[PDB]
Order: structure tokens, then sequence, then C-alpha cells
């Protein structure tokens, strides 16, 4: 079993293509 | 209601974390820890109930917290077109 932390979506922005 | 990861999303796992690339919006994202675990379960086609149960089994956390946090996380994924079929 692991310690819990609230899930978060990190946005980095535009990818390099 | 039935849901799934967008067919436009590429997932790149890097120990602990996942980088997500949306091929049509051209945006990239990062997940870690519980977010990454939830993503992995979504990749397997696990339903919200199953995801709640998995997080409750794997983490020192109460079910109400998991439910509240999962709803917001899934909504965030849906808002960025990373997850399809989401409903409250
Ligand atoms: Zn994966
Ligand atoms: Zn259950
Ligand atoms: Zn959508």
């Amino acid at each position: 079993m692991k310690e819990y932390r609230s899930p978060e979506l990190k946005e980095y922005g535009r990818v390099e293509d | 209601n039935a849901m799934k990861i967008s067919d436009a999303v590429v997932s790149a796992h890097i120990d602990d974390e996942v980088v997500l690339l949306h091929l049509q919006t051209g945006t990239y994202f990062g997940l870690d820890a519980v977010g990454s675990r939830i993503w992995s379960l979504l990749e397997e086609g696990k339903r919200p109930e199953e995801i709640v149960d998995a997080i409750c089994a794997e983490y020192s956390v109460d079910r109400p917290t998991v439910e509240r946090d999962l709803r917001d996380f899934l909504r965030a994924l849906a808002n960025k077109e990373l997850l399809e079929g989401y409903a409250d």
C-alpha cells in the first residue's frame, strides 16, 4: 500500500512537431 | 456511462510518470503517482467503479476522497479531449 496524493493533470502546452 | 481514452492520444511511460501527447491538438501533458495509476487503469478499460476500488485497495485513502478526486480528474481529462464519453 502507498501514500495517497490527489491526482493532477499537468499541462505543458504545445509539443515540438 | 461508457468511456475511453481518446484514440488521438499517445502515452509514453517513464518510471512513475506518463507523458501524454494529443496528436490533433498538439498539446502534451504529464501525470504522476495516482494520476498515472488512474491513466493505466483507463488504458485497460477499467470503469470508474473499478478505478475507485483499485485506488482504495492500493492507497492509504478513504473511498469518499477517491470518488471526489477521481471525478475532478476525469473531468480535467475530458476537458482536454484526452478522455471520451465522460458524464457525471
Ligand atoms: Zn500505459
Ligand atoms: Zn466496487
Ligand atoms: Zn471529447
